């Protein structure tokens, strides 16, 4: 997960 | 820190069922809604099965719940298959831009049956007497566990060397695979009756054997 | 799935600088500019060292650089230490639901010398067609760093399933030993005009040729 930076 | 916290080893029976832990804190686990979970096989490239705190990705095909009680994340393994065997991390955002993991969870599963090796022993390749070198091969695969013993012999006096041997892996059907192999001369292993390759396994040994009677 | 391609391993001296790379396939290219790069030792859990295609995040080092052209992206360890030797991941949020790993590339503190593969393909042995069974072997023995990556062919097709790799094994000599097999059906062997080994190390790529022989 590049989950948003989120 | 930590790191998330998670238990070392988890596991379960087959068809039975497993429930990891990821334990973190109020700036990650708890405070944003963010956890994923990462399947790795064993020295592989690492999936991810969940996204956030439950959520279904590109196939992820039986029960991999993922569920978060507060502080703590955990996923589960509804119905035990034996793929399933690997490590599990977990992971959650921080804040600035920073994510952080789980300390890992070992997940094995119990009950897959035992399984002997599947022995097949090579001569040299035509090609390779060519080139004037030759090696034989022995394939130990399709078994489990994976606690395995090559020897490899002349005639009945054995070779106890110039005999490379692979400490095994787990194939594609769980099963393991191993390699055996010596390195000879054209006229070493034109000079003998019979090599042989055994295999031990759960107590019990396989042997086969290979003479120079190549159709090449 | 298997769409970002990563090197078998990157090695260097202390002080040397690597490069890893993330070459993408077919789908997103800049269309997602979201590639982060993965650190991971030896059975400690991941720890991301780049995001955003070069971004950097907070603890890491100065000299670990990121990069991003084409369908390719690049991470750097300038004047690299003891300390960098892992594994290292890419990771891109393509098919949303999708979020890809590249197949990993190791990162070796050259103790000893490089040494590219021997690599000795193997045919069913007539013995073995006498059972109705097809069973190919690739042999790599002798190469360092320990890490190779293996692909097989039937008439330049790139082959689909029956594949199965060990994991290299360290050697009497200290370097490396794997292998790798195919199974078939012996019409499955007796179709094809050739099967192919092919087994890179690191810039340097090998290919090893075997055909079908009704032998006996």
């Amino acid at each position: 997960q590049x989950h948003x930076x989120x | 820190p930590s790191a998330l916290t998670q238990p070392p080893s988890a596991s379960g029976s087959l068809g039975q069922s497993v429930t990891i832990s990821c334990t973190g804190t109020s700036s990650d686990v708890g405070g944003y809604n963010y956890v994923s979970w990462y399947q790795q096989h064993a020295g592989k490239a690492p999936k991810v099965i969940i996204y956030e705190v439950n959520k279904r990705p590109s196939g992820v095909p039986d029960r991999f719940s993922g569920s978060k009680s507060g502080n703590t994340a955990s996923l589960t393994v509804s119905g035990l298959q034996a793929e399933d065997e690997a490590d599990y991390y977990c992971s959650s955002y921080e804040g600035s831009d920073n994510f952080v993991f789980g300390t890992g969870t070992k997940v094995t599963v119990l009950g897959q049956p035992k399984a002997n090796p599947t022995v097949t022993l090579f001569p040299p390749s035509s090609e390779e007497l060519q080139a004037n070198k030759a090696t034989l091969v022995c394939l130990i695969s399709d078994f489990y566990p994976g606690a395995v013993t090559v020897a490899w012999k002349a005639d009945g006096s054995p070779v106890k060397a110039g005999v490379e041997t692979t400490k095994p892996s787990k194939q594609s059907n769980n099963k393991y695979a191993a390699s055996s192999y010596l390195s000879l001369t054209p006229e070493q292993w034109k000079s003998h009756r019979s090599y042989s390759c055994q295999v031990t396994h759960e107590g019990s040994t396989v042997e086969k054997t290979v003479a120079p009677t190549e159709c090449s």
